[PDB]
């Protein structure tokens, strides 16, 4: 395609703006890092069920964290808002996003359908309305056609670190998702391949190997302690046939930077 | 909410659909001229609509003179309102009263030149429209025409998984979809284009099919059958079977008779078979076709 350039540049652009505040969370007074990791991975199940796309999820984790960002949320509140989030990634993502009571019925019935309608509509007023989100999903997207030998293992495994980002608001809150994808990309390439972030996307990107070595630093640690990570929907997902087991392949000990 | 609709004046009602309705209103403090599609919530049960969502969200991000401008959005607590610029009249409508004159070449052009441009932005935005016919597109008194009703329109930074169940109204609808292709591309927006410029021309849709199988061949009949040097992979996708009538390409001076040699030029790689080859809009803006483009105004009936 010949836009790739203008898109890309535009969603470079776009990841700038739909930015959330990275430190938002200290400045909740009732949830916490650790009850968001919760949310998320439970996001990650109801994708499963579903069969949403990654897509969806990754823009829900962008919508919750953006809302987050600028209204403070209660402990029994927040599933509420991961909820209404999902549902409206679902229906700007999917073909045939489930009908809400579906979305009443994965929260067990914690919540009725009508705080879900109006959940969507807050939600909705406090994003106005901004759904279409730059996701790492869309970045690494864009980055897999560059990739000399298309390798699908390759491309599991930087679709299996990208989404285990979403989990941890520290530290991949402070990092954009143009970024995340690199790293994401470049870690994968280098477990399954022994190749590195290539010359055309250091060209495309702008970004050095040196540039995403803080992210990188970050992913690799969060790729080694994976198996002792509480949430674990991820690593299960990402051993299904369709994902090639990537999850179980073992990370390098280094990354010789 | 309910202060912002009140200062608006319905005027009178324009159109209607399973959307819900476009009113014509004025707002009453400014005097702006405005269109008001209204999307009744308490209908379905189910929230925001999709469509509401996408056109919404989509159209917000995208400010050109060729796409039509989103003013504003009123969500109260039963109806979502979708405010918009005004334009008169939708091309389908003028095409009609076009029939015995038939729409000047020049017009043609500027309007083909001005779809263009607003696809381009489109398309370099991530966007794709999906649903390219006649009365979705709109024009004024001053020869300008703009892209409107994003309700199926699609963000693809990630690429669009084609409906079981295509959406894509049947005269436009690109050969790959009804081939059962995996996914939808910006070409299936310059297909669409391609079929409303020769409609614009001859007075006469291009490939009006009664069915899928029906749209199908009489794409075949015009532009022949495409095989694996014309389209390589046709013959693997989904839905093509080796049993379809082998056609030969019409000879296009007879398909677009008023067209020049430029013209035909455009419109033929607007027709291209293979997506991968079919012109961008990009690079159809930049055709010899559009070296003396101008714009003319329409008589419009209004
Ligand atoms: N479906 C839509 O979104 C939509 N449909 N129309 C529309 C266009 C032409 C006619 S007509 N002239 O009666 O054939 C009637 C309605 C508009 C839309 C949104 C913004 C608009 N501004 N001006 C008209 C207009």
């Amino acid at each position: 395609p010949d836009y790739h350039e203008d898109i890309h540049t535009y969603l470079r652009e776009m990841e700038v703006k739909c930015k959330p505040k990275v430190g938002y969370m200290k400045k909740q007074p009732d949830i916490t890092n650790s009850m968001r990791a919760i949310l998320v991975d439970w996001l990650v199940e109801v994708g499963e069920e579903y069969k949403l796309q990654n897509e969806t999820l990754h823009l829900a984790v962008n919508y919750i964290d953006r809302f987050l960002s600028s209204m403070s949320v209660l402990r029994g509140k927040l599933q509420l808002v991961g909820t209404a989030a999902m549902l409206l990634a679902s229906k700007f993502e999917e073909i045939y996003p489930p009908e809400v009571a579906e979305f009443v019925y994965i929260t067990d019935d914690t919540y009725t359908k009508k705080q879900v309608l109006r959940m969507e509509h807050l939600v909705l007023k406090v994003l106005t309305f901004d759904l279409a989100a730059p996701t790492v999903n869309q970045f690494l997207t864009q980055y897999f056609l560059h990739q000399q030998p298309a390798n699908c293992k390759v491309e599991s495994l930087a679709m299996f670190l990208g989404e285990l980002s979403l989990i941890d608001a520290d530290p991949y809150l402070k990092y954009l998702p143009s970024v995340i994808a690199g790293a994401a990309f470049h870690l994968a390439l280098y477990t399954v391949t022994g190749q590195s972030w290539p010359e055309s996307l250091i060209r495309k990107t702008g970004y050095t190997l040196e540039s995403l070595k803080p992210c990188l630093m970050d992913l690799h640690q969060t790729y080694l302690k994976a198996p002792q990570h509480a949430q674990q929907s991820i690593r299960e997902k990402y051993k299904n046939s369709k994902y090639h087991g990537v999850s179980l392949l073992n990370p390098p000990e280094t990354l010789n930077l | 909410p309910l202060v912002d609709m009140e200062n608006f004046q319905k005027v009178e009602k324009i159109g209607e659909g399973t959307y819900g309705v476009v009113y014509k209103a004025r707002n009453k403090l400014t005097g702006e001229v405005v269109a008001l599609k209204k999307i009744r919530l308490d209908t379905e049960t189910e929230g925001v609509p999709s469509t509401a969502i996408r056109e919404i969200s989509l159209l917000k991000e995208l400010n050109h003179p060729n796409i039509v401008k989103l003013l504003d959005v009123i969500h109260t607590e039963n109806k979502l309102y979708l405010v918009f610029e005004f334009l008169h009249q939708d091309l389908k409508k003028f095409m009609d009263a076009s029939a015995l004159t038939g729409i000047p070449l020049p017009l043609i052009k500027s309007y083909l030149f001005q779809l263009l441009q607003g696809l381009a932005f489109c398309h370099s935005h991530r966007v794709l429209h999906r649903d390219l016919k006649p009365q979705n597109l709109l024009i004024n008194t001053e020869g300008a025409i703009k892209l409107a009703d994003f309700g199926l329109a699609r963000a693809f930074g990630v690429p669009v998984r084609t409906y079981t169940h295509e959406v894509v109204t049947l005269w436009y609808r690109a050969p790959e979809i009804l081939l059962g292709c995996k996914y939808y591309s910006t070409a299936v927006d310059i297909w669409s284009l391609g079929c409303i410029f020769a409609e614009m021309v001859t007075r006469r849709a291009l490939f009006p099919g009664d069915s899928e199988i029906d749209q199908l061949f009489r794409i075949f009949r015009t532009l022949g059958t495409p095989d694996e040097v014309v389209w390589p992979g046709v013959t693997s996708m989904p839905d093509y079977k080796p049993s379809f009538p082998k056609w030969a390409r019409q000879d296009f001076s007879k398909v677009v008779p008023p067209l020049d040699e430029d013209g035909r030029s455009l419109l033929s790689q607007m027709l291209h078979y293979d997506p991968n080859k079919r012109i961008s809009a990009k690079a159809a803006l930049a055709h010899p076709f559009f070296q003396d483009v101008t714009k003319p105004v329409p008589h419009l009936r209004l």
